[PDB]
């Protein structure tokens, strides 16, 4: 009785193992990613179109009359133009005049790799689109492809439903 | 997928018992799941059960102590509770709410399935044909379960029923004379009940096959009628996915009946009987009827929901209406159990909707159905005898009585009392039976034809 | 059979309690019939007419504790639940009548 | 012509924007496009029923507007088929979405608009012909066993102005062109009726022939008629499925449409499979079963609102074979579970409820239901005479006749089928408990027993006084202990027994007590009541004597009669004809009336 | 005041069109049973219904004349008139081959007109029996079954047309017993088929009972399915 | 003649159940009568429940379905349902609103009443004496009927209630030492009870004094509130304007009394006991009361009413309610009718107010109320004899409880059973009554004076 019971919890434990690695490989790969989209943050010419889009995106979810725009203050300079830019869009796909501020006091954290949140006029309602919101929102959801795409898919599974 | 960012608010209108209410929602969804942080940083969350224009009910799992009306933060997934599941889910040990309490990581999904699952076909839903042998004979006999039947356990407070459960997990096989994939829910009941499945499940060195699902007594009980769906989700996975035969075991089903009726009661829905919602029926089909084959996949998902049955009232909602639902019951009682009977499983009351399809040429013996049907009548009428004789005395029987007696003794020690670990096969279940039925004479076993008796009888 | 089938009624209560105490004192003053009896018969072991007056007390003893007692008792427990059963199902509409009219009052002001 | 959700509670959605829309109106709620019917109107908002489940529903999803009602399609394609509760075929689901469970939204023709179906003209009408409503203007041969009446529908009338030729048509063509003044309409082999509108028909006739049941209590001492209504309140276990699908499969009826409101998956799977296997002769010729029979499966982990449209679909049905001439018996396996969809939504809607919270309107639903059942002069110049029979199980909790569902039905209700949990428990089936139960149509039948029988009639009150008088027995014996008992008492008590063993149960999964045609029943019968009359007299006429025939010396003298009596249910009517049963019984009645003559 | 009428059973517009329709349903049946019009004492007690139809009259014209109460609009009274003419035409029609003698055909229209109750009489069932062996044989393979009854049909349908069926002949009642049994008899049993027919052949008084009834064709192949049963 | 044009609204609020609900109403009529036209042209007729300002409820009483909040037109009559009545509504068929059914014309206005009724001042109300000779031994004996009487028949689903009543109607009359009018409301009444009272008028000949109003079980609910204040309002006219003695049946109250709570719920009432509207006393009250003589008038109205039991009890609200109002009742029992008696009579829990002046010498016999409370005696004793029987045996009774049986026994074969086509006079029920009397001993009579006994007893 001892020795099956002692090899039991020696294959459970060995299982529990290789399922914390499986998942350090997942957490490995997604700390690369959010390296790599600093890396894309830094290029301006880039960054200033994921900015234009960010904006935009995040206005028409709230659909307030009134917005307020808050960034890492280092971004600022480009948050101007993806607002300024932004407006003449919002005004033709929702027809509704929308106030859009940018909050010059209240910033992100230095430490977020980029993008915006945006707050509606009583700060009640808020988006939140920064760039790593972005990258666990997605991730979360592709998550079931990349563990196909990495481990290879299940020989088991025959059926999708 | 969903791309879009989701909404945060801080616009809770107000807070009513388990229900948190909130205004200013953009387009609600009915039935998303909402994740809302207190002022403290505690991290709960809640299903939204009715919205209107701008306002939305959220239902708060962990429960409503603690929540604010100014700093509460609340964000919309945007979706419904899908879940993560996958196939190295088996041996892993989770709570109610779908998380690792093993101290393993999180599911790395295969896909996300909707926990509130989707009904199966009834065209392509194929009727079931196989027995399993539970090894028990006051099942395997009288009350057969086929692959794919849902048949729970009716007991009552104090009784063997988890003992009964787990041995079941151990010994069931089949009669084409196999490893099941266990999946365990174990809702509403103590440390000790959980650590003895789990400890049973290790030493039946099966556990690389068993998926638990803990939420115990002491856990908030919103997350308690939730639990089955998360096992059974899973089971759906294996069973309809990946072609697994799987066993699903619910614990006490009456935990989940009283989690149901107090947010009822907090919703102010119309009760039925002894509280419980008047839709209690369609909730418990929810649970129950996620079982069985599907046509074209080797797979199946077979239900034993154990239920504790109050005051031993066989009428009581909870056992009632799963009654309605499941393919009959093995139901134990105190009477066997406190005579020191094990399995105390009382066949008078029992039934198997599937046994009739199960027994028989091609699956068992050919006098399974009649030996069965005939123990019947001698047990029922012995009980009979039973309640006459403790009026009038031994000495107004007559011999016609006196061998009901002699066999409702012998059958009760011979066929019912077998031990924890006593496995019979069910070719031997049938001998014992005839054994039994010899002790009349051929006039008296009505329910046989004499087509049958002529080669069984005289043996 | 198992119960009298008397519709669920405050009536019913009543009946039943004063059914079940006529049981019970009948069945005390049968059991005292019957040792009178059996002591009786155990002094004079007109003998095997005692054996027989003694089988017939003991025998509706027997079924006023086996069969008529349970019987009531099992009807008085049915009456009981179904009682509140219908007590409940008062409760809620007077409780839905009540948020009804708070309703209407919000809707006034 | 669309509105825009406003609310969503489960099964009940609030919409807005829709001050045109009417009650009773189709709707299609979301994205998906979900079937709903509206129930209420509050100023320009409406409160609509919705039959598939809303989850994921959101706050201004559109709302389509249909000005139909709910409806059924009527015609050519539905015998063979299962349904779900709105009329969508499962098999064509299966065989287009190639998933095994139903999707949301699917919106699929009722009845498949690619088979070419071969049509005939009745051949009596020309152009410039009168036609009128319930006219039938050709005919389709689904299959060699349901012979489909192309009608005109009801409010509808004309002139003909041309009709197909013989040939092979499809659904989506035109077969009869009618005008009124001016108005011409255009008609195909699929009509649309809404399912809450009672088909018209000429008259409502009395039921005077029997309903054949596979049974031999549930007929013998309970008939049920063509074109009645009948309930079975049984509880879980009492086995009123089984009486259900025995009499579908073995019954004198042409069509059957069988409901499962709220039924557990498996049993139609079991209906699927099983009734495809089974025979029923038409001309020398073996035919399976399914081609005369339909059914509606709307399962009890399906949405709750679609168990009132999975009733009234059905019934819907049922009328329009009905009024094809044949004879109609429908089943709705539950009852309960289309009241107590009832009182969920009424729940939902804030109604003040009345008794055990089901709805005050209740007994309201269930009196139009049961009413649409009847042996009528159907509508249609070729004078049809059809029937629509509804035998409906009730699901009391606990088993107590006592909760407004099982209350209402009996009140509505012609014969009652009344199950005992305790009989049930001792595998007594099926469970009858012959007490309680009663059939108001045995006046009516009488004739039809005189005519064809005769010896029936009062074999079956004999048969009713000695059950009864072994009940008022059982009462005293309970506490007297069979010490009191006259010789004459217990040849009563054990006759019933003889009764209740062998005659009032039956297995219905064996190859004799499957089927159990009437001759069978009234023939061993009268055995068993010859025995009784001959025993009792047996003591009567020696009572007085200078030696009693107690039943001891009957019992040990006769024990092989009393054998072979009980042996009669094995007789396998398949194997063994008519032939060779009745003269198997009357040699039993032989070998008594010598065992007697050697006994008295 | 007429909101809500339900006449018998029928919203008024309905069982005035029932009406209109009947009438031209008598119209049809008396055309299709009598095309030559001579059967001058049948369509003469149909005169007050006819003289509404067999003219260019429009159907709104007829419906009219129903709420006008120009025309016979008792519904129940004109559904009984027009049963005792259907079962009139199926009773033609269902023998086909060999026609009724005028006078008998207005004989057995007195004769179901007077009965109390015709549908449920012995002439509808009898109607009903015999229709059960001519719609079978409508479209059925030639078995020696499917021609015993083939033969034995065409001698009932002859017998009936000289006799009719209010009358029970010894001669009809056994060829309706006979046949309906024959029918019923499991295609495979040919056995018993053969000797039904046989039985039947040699029990009629008849030396030759298909001779006139069934053509040449029919008998070559009706002996020589007998005479190859019997040959080995 | 209120030759004053009527307005029409399309201004609906809202439709919930079978109430519509209209605003902007010009000075809304309590009770007023609304017609409606559906979008499709269907017309159907409601009325108003209650006003405030200027919204108004009204009652649809052929149904709502099909009426939407935009298009329907709703005019108001102006007026109270005041129905048009002839004397020459006999021989006539009407539907449950009054609208003939029979493929006659409308009822021709001979005059117009309130269908809501005139209260009739007790002081010229004339007290009822004639007996009534109906032909059954069970009333013309014990529980007999006066002209002018209201005597519901209690009973419960499955019994002969219908047998009773049709038998009563046919064999009316009065005990002679001519014949009644019929107003027939069927209120949820299907279709083969309703063809059985029909044809069984045809059959006797009776139709040229019948007036029918049907509402069949598959009619509208709604509608039959009206049918019964439509039956009565005729009567009225025909026995206390035409000089004619009406008796007046009432198919079940009880599908009255549904209808009235499907009302009371769609407008949410208060309820009183099991959901019926607090008010059920007074609404039956008022149909009820519409009985007996006045001076002055030579008519009278008899009320019969029917009255199904929900689970065979007497202490429901509708029968319970009822026997507040009427003078007693014949109450059908079950016992009997499963024992296969007709008429299924119980005497015990039956009465009739007006007997102890109804009978006697000058109207029928001088025994008669003697041997009707000597019988009822006898018959409660005998039922405590079985009461007793059924605990301690046939043999344990004593001479006197052996003459109780045996009276029980044969009173109800000899006295209660009798046949739906024999009718049996006051004076051969009550020769029959002496010889179940004879049955006991002289000394045992103790309800009878000795004068009577010496009279009659020992013919
Ligand atoms: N008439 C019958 N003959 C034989 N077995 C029966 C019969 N009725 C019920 N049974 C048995 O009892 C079981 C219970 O019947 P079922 O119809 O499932 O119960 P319910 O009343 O809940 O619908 C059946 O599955 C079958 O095994
Ligand atoms: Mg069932």
């Amino acid at each position: 009785q001892q020795k099956k019971i002692q090899m039991s919890n020696l294959m459970n434990q060995a299982r529990l193992k290789v399922l914390r690695a499986r998942d350090d490989l997942i957490t490995d790969l997604l700390n690369e990613a959010k390296q790599r989209l600093s890396k894309v943050v830094k290029d301006t010419t880039r960054y200033q179109v994921l900015l234009d889009g960010l904006v935009l995106q995040g206005l028409y979810q709230l659909l307030e009359p009134r917005m307020i725009v808050r960034c890492r203050k280092q971004d600022f300079p480009l948050v101007k133009a993806a607002v300024q830019k932004a407006i003449p869009m919002y005004k033709i796909a929702t027809k509704k005049d929308v106030d859009v501020q940018i909050d010059l006091e209240a910033y992100l954290p230095e430490d977020i790799a980029g993008g915006v949140e945006i707050y509606n006029g009583d700060r009640k309602i808020k988006v939140s689109n920064t760039l790593e919101s972005r990258l666990d929102l997605i991730a979360q959801q592709m998550m079931p492809e990349v563990r196909g795409a990495l481990f290879g898919a299940n020989a088991n599974r025959k059926f999708l439903d | 997928y969903l791309s879009q960012p989701r909404l945060t608010y801080k616009t809770v209108s107000g807070v009513n018992g388990p229900l948190v209410i909130l205004d200013h929602v953009k387009f609600p969804r009915y039935a998303e799941i909402v994740h809302l942080t207190l002022p403290d940083g505690t991290k709960r969350s809640g299903q939204v059960l009715e919205v209107s224009g701008s306002k939305a009910v959220v239902q708060v799992f962990e429960g409503t102590s603690g929540i604010d009306a100014k700093k509460t933060s609340c964000e919309f997934t945007g979706d419904i509770l899908r879940t993560p599941v996958s196939e190295d889910m088996l041996g892993r040990v989770f709570n109610g709410s779908g998380k690792p309490i093993d101290r393993g990581p999180v599911v790395l999904a295969e896909d996300f399935l909707d926990i509130m699952g989707q009904p199966i076909n009834p065209q392509c839903r194929i009727y079931p044909e196989e027995m399993i042998q539970t090894g028990i004979s006051a099942i395997d006999g009288m009350n057969s379960i086929a692959r794919g039947q849902k048949i729970p356990i009716f007991s009552a407070a104090g009784l063997p029923h988890n003992e009964i459960a787990a041995q079941i997990c151990r010994q069931a096989g089949l009669v084409k004379k196999e490893n099941f994939a266990i999946v365990f829910a174990a809702m509403g009941v103590n440390m000790e009940t959980a650590r003895f499945f789990k400890s049973d499940f290790e030493e039946n060195g099966s556990m690389d096959n068993v998926c638990l699902f803990l939420n115990l007594a002491n856990d908030p009980t919103i997350e308690r009628i939730i639990t089955p769906r998360l096992a059974l989700t899973t089971a759906e996975f294996l069973a309809y996915q990946c072609e697994k035969h799987v066993l699903v075991i619910l614990t006490d089903m009456s935990s989940y009946a009283e989690a149901l009726r107090e947010v009822s009661a907090a919703r102010e829905e119309v009760p039925g009987r002894r509280g419980f919602p008047g839709y209690m029926y369609t909730d418990l089909a929810t649970i129950y009827e996620r079982a069985g084959r599907v046509e074209g996949r080797n797979g199946s998902i077979t239900q034993i929901p154990i239920l504790t049955m109050p005051n031993d009232d066989i009428t009581h909602p909870i056992p009632d209406l799963t009654g309605y639902i499941t393919e009959g019951q093995i139901y134990v009682d105190r009477q066997l159990h406190n005579r020191q009977i094990y399995p105390p499983i009382n066949v008078l009351p029992s039934l198997s909707r599937l046994m009739k399809s199960a027994i028989g040429e091609g699956m068992t013996r050919k006098d399974h159905a009649d030996v069965s049907n005939q123990l019947y009548a001698c047990y029922a009428i012995g009980k009979d005898v039973q309640a006459m004789k403790a009026v009038v005395g031994e000495e107004a029987l007559t011999s016609d009585d006196l061998l009901y007696l002699e066999f409702l003794q012998k059958f009760e020690k011979n066929f019912i009392t077998q031990g924890p670990y006593e496995n019979r096969t069910v070719y031997e279940t049938l001998d014992i039976g005839w054994q039994l039925l010899r002790i009349f004479p051929k006039e008296m076993l009505k329910r046989i034809p004499q087509s049958t008796l002529s080669e069984f009888y005289p043996r | 059979k198992d119960r009298i089938e008397i519709f669920p009624s405050r009536m019913a209560q009543t009946i039943m309690k004063a059914r079940l105490k006529g049981a019970q004192t009948g069945r005390n003053l049968l059991k005292k019939k019957s040792d009178a009896l059996t002591l009786r018969f155990r002094q004079i072991l007109s003998f095997v007419t005692l054996d027989e007056a003694i089988k017939i007390t003991n025998r509706r003893v027997n079924a006023i504790e086996h069969v008529i007692i349970p019987r009531i008792e099992r009807t008085l427990a049915y009456i009981i639940t179904e009682l509140d059963e219908r007590e409940r199902e008062e409760f809620y509409r007077l409780k839905k009548i009540q948020e009804k009219k708070k309703i209407i009052k919000e809707k006034s002001e | 012509t669309f509105g825009y959700v406003h609310g969503v509670s489960g099964p009940v959605v609030t919409a807005c924007d829709m001050a045109g829309a009417a009650m009773y109106e189709l709707v299609r709620v979301g994205h998906s496009e979900l079937v709903g019917e509206i129930i209420r109107l509050e100023g320009d908002m409406a409160t609509i029923q919705v039959y598939e489940e809303t989850s994921g529903v959101s706050v201004g999803d559109p709302v389509l507007r249909t000005g139909k009602p709910l409806s059924v399609e009527l015609g050519p394609g539905i015998m063979g088929a299962i349904f779900d509760g709105i009329q969508r075929p499962l098999s064509d689901i299966s065989s287009q979405t190639q998933s095994i469970y139903i999707p949301r939204g699917v919106n699929v023709s009722a009845l498949s608009r690619d088979i070419k179906w071969e049509f005939i003209p009745s051949k009596n009408l020309r152009v410039g012909s009168h036609i009128t409503g319930g006219d039938i203007y050709g005919i389709v041969n689904e299959n060699s066993l349901i012979k489909h009446k192309i009608m005109l529908p009801p409010r509808s009338r004309g002139s003909v102005t041309y009709i197909a030729p013989p040939g092979n048509y499809d659904a989506s063509d035109v077969v009869l062109e009618l005008e009124f003044e001016g108005v011409k309409e255009k008609l195909s082999m699929v009509q649309v009726w809404p399912v809450r509108q009672v088909r018209p028909v000429t008259e409502k006739l009395p039921a005077n022939h029997p309903l054949l049941t596979g049974q031999r209590v549930l007929d013998a001492l309970f008939p049920c008629v063509q074109g009645g209504t009948t309930a079975i309140p049984g509880a879980f276990g009492c086995g009123k499925t089984v009486i259900s699908q025995s009499l579908s499969k073995y019954s004198n009826s042409d069509v059957i449409i069988y409901v499962g409101c709220g039924e557990r998956g498996n049993e139609m799977s079991e209906v699927l499979r099983d009734f495809p296997e089974l025979t029923m002769e038409v001309d020398g010729k073996v035919e399976s079963i399914m081609k005369r029979t339909a059914l509606v499966a709307n399962t009890s982990n399906m949405p709750v609102a679609a168990r009132e449209a999975s009733i009234y679909t059905g019934i819907t049905l049922s009328e329009y074979f009905r009024d094809m001439g044949y004879h109609v018996s429908m089943m709705a396996d539950s009852t309960s579970r289309w009241a107590e969809a009832l009182r969920e939504i009424s729940g939902r809607l804030a109604e003040m409820p009345a008794d055990s919270g089901y709805p005050a309107y209740l007994g309201a639903r269930l009196a139009s239901f049961y009413e649409r059942a009847g042996r009528v002069k159907c509508l249609g110049n070729p004078e049809r005479e059809g029937s629509v029979s509804i035998v409906g199980a009730v699901s009391p909790p606990g088993g107590d006749f006592s909760d407004p569902v099982t209350s209402a039905t009996l009140g509505i209700v012609q014969v009652f089928w009344g199950l005992d949990k305790k009989l049930a428990q001792r595998k007594h089936f099926p469970s009858v408990n012959w007490l309680i139960s009663y059939s108001k149509y045995m006046r009516a039948l009488d004739e039809y027993y005189d005519k064809h029988f005769t010896e029936f009639v009062p074999l079956r009150t004999k048969a009713k006084e000695i059950l009864q008088e072994e009940e008022d027995l059982a009462e005293i014996v309970q506490l007297v202990g069979k010490a009191s008992l006259a010789e004459t008492d217990k040849i009563t008590l054990e006759v019933a027994k003889l009764i209740k063993d062998d005659f009032l149960q039956q297995n219905g999964y064996t190859p004799y007590d499957r089927f159990c045609p009437f001759y069978k029943t009234v023939g061993m019968l009268s055995n068993m009541i010859s025995f009784y009359d001959m025993a009792r007299r047996a003591v009567e006429t020696t009572a007085q004597s200078d030696n009693k025939i107690t039943w001891s010396i009957i019992r040990e003298h006769m024990g092989e009669i009393l054998y072979k009596l009980s042996s009669m249910k094995f007789k396998d009517p398949v194997k063994d004809g008519e032939a060779k049963i009745k003269a198997d019984y009357a040699q039993l009645l032989e070998d008594m009336q010598n065992a007697f003559r050697s006994l008295e | 005041i007429k909101v809500g009428i339900k006449m018998g059973g029928l919203t008024s517009e309905q069982y005035h069109s029932q009406v209109v329709g009947k009438i031209g349903y008598i119209a049809r049946c008396m055309q299709t049973i009598d095309p030559e019009n001579n059967l001058k004492k049948i369509r003469e007690d149909y005169q007050d219904v006819l003289i509404w139809a067999e003219k260019n009259y429009r159907f709104e014209e007829i419906l009219e004349a129903s709420k006008s109460g120009k025309c016979p609009n008792d519904l129940d009274a004109l559904s009984r008139r027009s049963l005792i003419l259907q079962e009139l035409l199926r009773l033609v029609s269902s023998i086909s081959p060999f026609k009724m003698k005028l006078d008998l055909i207005e004989s057995q229209y007195e004769k179901m007109k007077q009965h109390v109750n015709l549908w449920k009489s012995d002439y509808h069932v009898k109607l009903n029996q015999l229709n059960q062996l001519t719609d079978y044989l409508k479209n059925a393979a030639p078995t020696p079954k499917n021609n015993f009854l083939r033969a034995m049909t065409s001698v009932l349908q002859m017998q009936i047309a000289q006799y009719g069926i209010t009358e029970d002949n010894e001669g009809i009642n056994q060829l309706f017993k006979l046949g309906l049994h024959l029918l019923a008899m499991a295609n495979e049993k040919i056995d018993e088929q053969y000797h039904l027919f046989k039985g039947y052949v040699k029990d009629q008084p008849e030396e030759s009972p298909f001779e006139g009834i069934l053509p040449a064709e029919d008998q070559k192949i009706l002996v020589k399915t007998m005479i190859d049963y019997a040959m080995p």
